[PDB]
């Protein structure tokens, strides 16, 4: 992202954590600006010997080398499969042929048949018809509702 | 998420939550705008599945 | 905000006879002029539904939530306005908030720190001769959110709630009887309106009612709670494929 | 077979197949070495991104 995130004098708005009392844990977030103790000495006040401010700013410049240039990160993270499923992959659809024999699928109602324009009316919440034998005999199109 | 105005600083990193929607990446992995996309336990192909 | 209006000492529980209710379309399947039988979680016919009031009175207990709930109110001034469903009710876990606010219906799931006595409050006709909402007195905090929906903004009211397999299924019917008092027997069914895949456990629920921090009038209303049970119902569909009559087999 | 085959710096002399268009058929042998295309692109010649 050198063409975005670099600034000719250095984009010091962007920052990291240069110092810490121990190496941090997976997905931890730390906002501390309290002065670090690099020796055995108790650092007190705004500066001192072995006192360091734990943050630092990047010198991101459009003239930096391919490496010292800035690079955006999005981690698409998700924990998985210990609840119901509230985000899923795309489910592409194709055009709706009629008066031909087909392997149909509607919302995951996979089946085989000839499809024809029903004169049955459904109340709005219903997706499929069954019959007297409690076998399926009809379905609503989830796109162009008929 | 990607084409957002400005990004967050790594001392302070943004966490954005996502829900209730469908994740088409067809305008995402098939774009040469990213110099690095790696998944660490699924195929980027299989994600739409 | 969050306030204790703890004045009403608990009294003894009331009851009535749920003659022919809690029939709902069990699944989204069209069927017609056909008598389909099914075991599902249904309100047992003629059962002792537990009965509650606001008047003087403002009854709002943390009831059990076990094997699904039928809920209804007979109403004026839209007094019953949401329900707190959950399993600690104090942000030690998630819980589900359902609400009907004067701008919109909203449904949300977060680690809510609820009030000891959670409610919503509105000034009564005062000074401007308009009514308006002001006291949202249900929770103090919300930290870890999972689900958050809000509707596009803006009697007898019947509802069924099932938290089965981490899907919260809501069925309902708004049927405006002008009959002035009895719980009117005769037949109809609930359609599903919404399903939320929340995955949380629920063990208890409480209803929300519309009320300087203390001393007030509770608008008069009556509401009823009956838990569903596994039974087997024979369901008569008519030509249109509405559920037009039923038999509770037991 | 470690005491027969395994060098200090390791036997790389044994290999397995990580990429393939399709799962192979019973008792089928594959002598292929043609470059697998994970990307939507064709990828002629010995190598590519
Ligand atoms: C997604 O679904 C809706 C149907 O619910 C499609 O909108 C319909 O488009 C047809 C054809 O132009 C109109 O006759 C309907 O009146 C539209 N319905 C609504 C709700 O306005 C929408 O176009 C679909 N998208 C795709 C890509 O198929
Ligand atoms: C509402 O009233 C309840 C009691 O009626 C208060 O709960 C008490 O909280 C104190 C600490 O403030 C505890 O020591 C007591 O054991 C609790 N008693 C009971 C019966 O709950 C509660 O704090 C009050 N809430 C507010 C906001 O004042
Ligand atoms: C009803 O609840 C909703 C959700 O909290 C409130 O909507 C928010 O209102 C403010 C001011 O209009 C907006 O900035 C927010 O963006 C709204 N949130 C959402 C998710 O849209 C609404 O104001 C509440 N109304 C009443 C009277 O309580
Ligand atoms: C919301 O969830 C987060 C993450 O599970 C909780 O943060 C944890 O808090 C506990 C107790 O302080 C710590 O032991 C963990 O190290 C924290 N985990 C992380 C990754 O931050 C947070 O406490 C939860 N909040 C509520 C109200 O439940
Ligand atoms: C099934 O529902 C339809 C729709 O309400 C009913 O048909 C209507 O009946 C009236 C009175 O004869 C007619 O004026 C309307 O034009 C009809 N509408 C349609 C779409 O046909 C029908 O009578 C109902 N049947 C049953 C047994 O419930
Ligand atoms: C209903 O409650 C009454 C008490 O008022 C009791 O006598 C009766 O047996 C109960 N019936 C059922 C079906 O629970
Ligand atoms: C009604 O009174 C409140 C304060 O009591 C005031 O804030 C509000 O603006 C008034 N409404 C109108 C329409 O004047
Ligand atoms: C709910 O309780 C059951 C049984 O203890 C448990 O298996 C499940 O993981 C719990 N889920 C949540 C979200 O608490």
């Amino acid at each position: 992202s050198n063409n975005l995130d670099s600034k000719v004098g250095g984009n010091y708005n962007y920052r990291y954590r240069l110092f810490r009392k121990s190496n941090l844990k997976p997905f931890e977030r730390d906002i501390s600006t309290e002065i670090y103790q690099a020796g055995s000495t108790p650092c007190n006040g705004v500066q001192g010997f072995n006192c360091y401010f734990p943050l630092q700013s990047y010198g991101f410049q459009p003239t930096n080398g391919v490496g010292y240039q800035p690079y955006r990160v999005v981690v698409l993270s998700f924990e998985l499969l210990h609840a119901p499923a509230t985000v899923c992959g795309p489910k592409k659809s194709t055009n709706l042929v009629k008066n031909k024999c087909v392997n149909f699928n509607f919302n995951g109602l996979t089946g085989t048949g000839v499809l024809t324009e029903s004169n049955k009316k459904f109340l709005p919440f219903q997706q499929f018809g069954r019959d007297i034998a409690d076998t399926t005999d009809a379905v609503r199109d989830p796109q162009t509702l008929e | 998420v990607f084409n957002a105005t400005r990004f967050a600083s790594v001392y302070a990193w943004n966490r954005k939550r996502i829900s209730n929607c469908v994740a088409d990446y067809s305008v995402l992995y098939n774009s040469a705008s990213f110099s690095t996309f790696k998944c660490y336990g699924v195929s980027p192909t299989k994600l739409n599945d | 905000q969050c306030v204790n209006l703890t004045t009403r000492t608990q009294l003894p529980p009331a009851y009535t006879n749920s003659f022919t209710r809690g029939v709902y379309y069990p699944d989204k399947v069209f069927r017609s002029s056909v008598l389909h039988s099914t075991q599902d979680l249904f309100l047992p016919f003629f059962s002792n539904v537990t009965w509650f009031h606001a008047i003087k009175r403002f009854d709002n207990p943390v009831l059990p939530f076990n094997d699904g709930v039928y809920f209804a109110s007979t109403e004026k001034s839209n007094i019953i306005r949401g329900w707190i469903f959950g399993t600690t009710l104090d942000s030690k876990t998630q819980s589900l908030l359902i609400v009907n606010n004067a701008t919109n219906v909203v449904i949300k799931v977060c680690e809510f720190q609820f009030c000891n006595d959670p409610f919503l409050g509105v000034y009564y006709h005062k000074n401007n001769k308009s009514w308006m909402k002001s006291e949202f007195r249900v929770y103090s905090s919300a930290n870890n959110c999972t689900f958050e929906y809000v509707s596009q903004p803006f009697n007898l009211r019947e509802f069924v709630f099932k938290n089965i397999d981490g899907y919260f299924k809501i069925y309902s019917k708004h049927t405006p009887i002008n009959l002035v008092r009895d719980l009117p027997h005769g037949f109809s069914a609930l359609e599903p309106l919404v399903d939320l895949p929340i995955g949380i456990n629920i063990t208890r629920f409480q209803t929300l009612l519309a009320l300087s921090s203390s001393g007030w009038t509770a608008g008069a209303a009556a509401y009823y709670v009956g838990y569903l049970q596994p039974r087997t119902f024979l369901l008569k569909y008519n030509e249109n494929g509405t559920i037009t009559d039923a038999v509770d087999c037991a």
